[PDB]
């Protein structure tokens, strides 16, 4: 593809998040770098508000997800690098068991040389003593599989994947995701088949910072056709 | 112009301005600049690929093991984009080879995921961790297979499977054979005065393992059973977690019974071919690095002929084609039962015919000879023979019969007891190492009866005789450890 040649080297990534749940206004502004040749993600999320009500491990698979390492025999089944540098509207609606639901809307596009993306996180109807809001989960994120399907109705890709989170009691929490990527431009857009990738994230802290943050280190590596 | 010396230094090291780094370092700028991310200029000088910039920062006082917020040392970025001349410079000033980031992956794993060829051989020369794990439990072998590498999925495994053999047949250690199944331990535990229960079979194996600490450098490998690995000790620690903690390798018996042939005269085979690909993926995670493939061979009027040799030539090669793709070291044991009556001129003739077809099929099924072990039987006459021989004539024909078929690529060659006496098996072993012949391989002991004969008669079947049964095992462990080196003098034994 013509858009895959623009991801050669180090490209700066700008994270611009602004959500509002239960009347609590919060904004997350982070920055870092990326690599699409070998699949390396290096970001540093900085909470500009302070005390974030929603947990951190539940907001990992949000932005980026475009610097993946695709094999030599899977270059024709790409969608994140096909709408470049036009961009695509990434809309998701994360569900849960018996709690609430999320509603994000990302616009992964370039403005010259730095990847700028804005997400308007919405969603109401939550609890005050469950996993969300109340600090009950731990600070760890294991590996998960992301299955990518296909769609030929509204010209897009319907990504469906189910992950899980940990706590401090012994239960198992299951979540549902319904990602719908819609391109912006009307140029050459490829149509991938069905394949799954990998996710090797890593969360830590930083003694040289007083405010809340999240040191994320994710390693994305593609596999094959399921 | 001269303000912010740390911000302007990272800009020249990122793009590759060689005419701007020397000017900043000649005035009075900090070589270890720490901005909002704590990224030292050494990372940008090795990630993009500029060897000239690295040679200047190292001659001033830059930290080679400077960890940032993600714990990524500059050694990781030096071997990421695909550069060889940069990694060879950082390894000369004393760098952290076992660097661990947030997950805990050594720089050796990054050379296999990307696609490095000559860079992998550089990290294995100074000394890197072979069995390096992390939070996910993946080493440098279960990752390169899913990627699709040819010079990394077959060459890197040749070093991991061969390094374990050096800690088994080492001059001083040995192999403890103890894989008595349910159809073999009941015979020895019948004429003594005991029975065959689950408690008797479990307590008997704990006496030879959990004992005195003077048997650690003398025992390198312990052969167990599939049921033994699923049992724990009385202290609270599993069996594999005790052998590897003192300096030993845990084994497991994988071969089953025997199957008689058709139209022969007592020729049998070894069962254990089906389901091999499903058992190697589980025994490796438990702590088993080898096994024990025992066969049944006898010498009669016409056995073996032109059928038992060809049949066993393919079974011994097919087993080594699956265990090497997981992490199990195959051990070929061409045991020949000295049945009937024969002299040294006849027993040696049969040995040269069976061993000639062993390594013949190994060169076809792609078998790494420098990472396998062989357990051949001694050249001893039959029990019905009337002509006696000394200890020097037996060891003379034993070494000669092995140098004709066994290639020098074998790490170590072991032996068996031959069903003889306990003391006789230790005297004939010392005469083999004292033979005036150049032996390229190593020799050690690997008995399966003489190493535990004294610990069975004096044990009885009670609980107060635990200190009396472990005392006889110390004398047998030190006697066999000296016969493999050439300094064994039989005093009062």
């Amino acid at each position: 593809s013509k858009g895959e040649e623009l991801f050669t080297g180090v490209v700066p990534i700008l994270v611009e998040l602004d959500g509002d749940v239960n009347g609590h206004k919060f904004s997350v502004s982070g920055e870092g770098e990326g690599d699409a040749t070998y699949g390396k993600l290096t970001l540093k999320f900085i909470c500009t508000t302070g005390k974030l009500p929603v947990p951190w491990p539940t907001l990992v698979t949000t932005l980026v997800q475009c610097f993946s390492r695709y094999p030599d025999h899977m270059k024709q089944h790409d969608f994140f690098k096909s709408a470049m540098p036009e961009g695509y509207v990434q809309e998701r609606t994360i569900f849960f068991k018996d709690d609430g639901n999320y509603k994000t809307r990302a616009e992964v596009k370039f403005e010259g040389d730095t990847l700028v993306n804005r997400i308007e996180l919405k969603g109401i109807d939550f609890k005050e003593d469950g996993n969300i809001l109340g600090h009950k989960l731990e600070y760890n994120y294991n590996s998960h599989n992301v299955y990518i399907m296909a769609d030929k109705q509204k010209n897009g890709i319907k990504v469906n994947f189910k992950i899980r989170h940990n706590i401090e009691d012994g239960s198992v929490q299951l979540a549902d995701h319904y990602q719908q990527n819609t391109p912006i431009g009307d140029g050459p857009v490829l149509l991938p088949d069905n394949h799954y990738l990998s996710t090797q994230s890593a969360l830590s802290k930083d003694p040289n910072e007083k405010r809340d943050h999240m040191v994320l280190l994710e390693f994305v590596t593609a596999a094959g056709i399921t | 112009s001269g303000s912010d010396l740390g911000k302007k230094l990272l800009e020249a090291a990122r793009a590759g301005q060689d005419d701007e780094v020397r000017i900043l370092m000649a005035n009075g700028a900090d070589v270890n600049a720490l901005d909002r991310f704590g990224l030292t200029p050494l990372h940008l000088a090795a990630q993009r690929g500029h060897l000239e910039i690295v040679e200047v920062l190292l001659k001033c006082g830059a930290d080679v093991n400077a960890a940032d917020l993600w714990g990524q040392t500059p050694l990781h970025l030096a071997a990421t984009a695909g550069h060889l001349e940069i990694v060879e410079v950082l390894l000369k000033y004393g760098a952290d080879v076992n660097a661990l980031d947030l997950i805990g992956k050594t720089p050796l794993h990054l050379t296999a995921i990307d696609g490095h060829l000559e860079i992998v051989e550089v990290l294995l020369k100074h000394g890197a961790d072979v069995n390096a794990q992390d939070k996910f439990g993946k080493t440098a072998f279960d990752i390169s297979i899913d990627n699709g590498n040819e010079d990394l999925a077959e060459i890197l495994q040749k070093l991991n499977l061969s390094d374990i053999a050096h800690r088994i047949v080492a001059p001083g250690k040995g192999i403890l054979a103890a894989d008595e199944s349910t159809g073999s331990i009941a015979k020895r535990l019948q004429s003594i005065g005991t029975e065959n229960t689950e408690e008797n079979r479990r307590f008997y194996r704990q006496l030879l393992l959990t004992a005195d600490d003077r048997v650690n450098p003398c025992i390198g490998g312990v052969i167990l059973f599939h049921e033994t690995l699923y049992q724990k000790a009385d202290d609270g620690r599993p069996f594999p977690q005790v052998i590897k903690s003192k300096g030993g390798v845990v084994g497991i018996k994988v071969d089953k019974g025997v199957v008689p042939l058709a139209g022969t005269n007592g020729e049998t085979t070894t069962q254990g071919l089906d389901g091999l690909s499903e058992r190697c993926a589980q025994y490796k995670k438990d702590g088993a690095d080898f096994a024990k493939w025992r066969c049944v061979l006898k010498i009669g009027e016409h056995t073996p002929s032109a059928l038992a040799i060809m049949e066993n030539a393919n079974v011994l090669a097919r087993y080594a084609s699956i265990c090497q793709q997981n992490g199990i070291v195959p051990i070929v044991e061409p045991e020949i039962l000295p049945d009937g009556d024969h002299d040294l001129k006849r027993c040696q003739y049969v040995t040269e015919k069976v061993l000639a077809a062993v390594y013949k099929a190994l060169s076809d099924h792609h078998i790494y000879l420098e990472g396998t072990l062989l357990k051949p039987n001694m050249v001893t006459p039959g029990h019905a023979c009337t002509q006696k021989y000394s200890h020097e004539e037996i060891a003379m024909a034993t070494v000669t019969a092995l140098r004709r078929t066994v290639p020098p690529a074998v790490t170590g060659v072991t032996f068996l007891s031959g069903g003889q006496s306990e003391e006789e098996a230790s005297i004939n072993l010392n005469a083999i190492n004292k033979c005036p012949l150049l032996k390229p391989w190593a020799l050690t002991f690997s008995y399966g009866r003489a190493l535990q004969a004294s610990a069975l008669k004096a044990w009885g079947g009670k609980k107060e005789n635990l200190k009396a049964a472990q005392e006889e095992y110390v004398k047998r462990a030190l006697a066999n450890s000296l016969a493999c080196q050439g300094k064994y003098t039989p005093s009062g034994q």
